[PDB]
């Protein structure tokens, strides 16, 4: 129905996050291992204009792979709290469709605690669309 | 989620009105394009986002949506006063969900911005022999507040697109 469909879509792309970031974390890897053979190189252990280049382009290009980190890392965390908020809701409707004569007195503990952390999930989403926006505000005034 | 945002505004909007009339189903179809027949009360509050364009800008919405039922009113209320624009929702099939938007109106007035950006929307127009609201007396009410008037359909998807459209420029022309 609607509710798988919606868990397999935000799975797979949880899973496609995860993906991008191992392979960002590898290519961290192997440009620190060119680092440092860079270093060897310049410091006497090709042609060393030709070494420059390539320290200034790993310079870069560990920039690059740095914001590229922690872009995923941004999604990843968002994909986290949309799938929580997914299990609270699920697991509040089930304690609803419980009979009221059968429901314990730590049922409704448990319901009252389930929403407020259902609650404060959707704060925290919110809190992180607040917090994208102050940053596209302050680099705006910056530029 | 980025560190620098590719949109040029966010606007955040609010779904009210009774329970049952469609909020949570018009969000589903703006936002993901989907529907469902199941009838899955919203508990509290939820929200969506989706992006758009508009005169060369890029847009981002953060879309609310409401429980209906009289008895989130205060859960609800603490959601209306950040809002950028509200839409109010009634059922063209439902003529107490009309009759309702009157009050719906009212709790805007405690509860919102001075200045909100306020939309009428009547849903389920797909159900040609059940529908009860002349849309001629829903227009000439809208008229009468100077608010916009749409009828939609989030089962097939009939004007929905446009409603939020509608929405975030009359926002863009105030902000
Ligand atoms: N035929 C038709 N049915 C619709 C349409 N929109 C919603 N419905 C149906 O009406 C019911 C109510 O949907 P829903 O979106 O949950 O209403 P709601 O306004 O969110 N209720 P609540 O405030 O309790 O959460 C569902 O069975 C839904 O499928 C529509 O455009 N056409
Ligand atoms: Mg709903």
């Amino acid at each position: 129905g609607h509710m798988k469909q919606e868990e397999l879509k935000r799975l797979y792309k949880a899973q496609a996050i995860q993906r991008q970031l191992e392979e960002v974390e590898e290519r961290q890897r192997a440009s620190e291992i060119q680092g440092v053979r860079l270093e060897k190189a310049l410091r006497g252990e090709q042609d060393e204009a030709q070494l420059l280049q390539e320290w200034f382009k790993l310079v870069l290009e560990k920039n690059k792979l740095m914001r590229y980190e922690s872009e995923l890392l941004i999604m990843a965390q968002e994909l986290e709290l949309e799938d929580h908020q997914s299990r609270l809701e699920q697991k509040l409707r089930e304690k609803m469709l419980k009979e009221e004569s059968q429901k314990d007195e730590k049922d409704l503990n448990e319901e009252q605690e389930v929403f407020t952390e259902l609650m404060q999930v959707i704060e925290q989403r919110d809190k992180l669309v607040d917090s994208l926006e102050e940053q596209r505000i302050r680099e705006k005034a910056e530029d | 989620g980025h560190m620098n945002p590719e949109y040029d505004y966010l606007f955040k909007l609010l779904l009210i009105g009774d329970s049952g009339v469609g909020k949570s189903c018009l969000l589903l179809r703006f936002a993901d394009d989907t529907y469902t027949e199941s009838y899955i009360s919203t508990i509290g509050v939820d929200f969506k986002i989706r992006t758009i364009e508009l005169d060369g800008k890029t847009i981002k919405l953060q879309i609310w949506d409401t429980a209906g039922q009289e008895r989130f009113r205060t859960i609800t209320s603490s959601y209306y006063r950040g809002a950028h624009g509200i839409i109010v929702v009634y059922d063209v099939t439902d003529q107490e969900s009309y009759a309702n938007v009157k009050q719906w109106l009212q709790e805007i007035d405690r509860y919102a911005s001075e200045n909100v950006n306020k939309l009428l929307v009547g849903n389920k127009s797909d159900l040609t022999t059940k529908k009860v609201v002349d849309n001629t007396t829903a227009k000439e009410f809208a008229d009468s507040l100077g608010i916009p008037f749409l009828e939609t359909s989030a089962k097939n998807a009939t004007n929905v697109e446009q409603a939020f459209m509608t929405m975030a420029a009359e926002i863009k022309k105030r902000m």
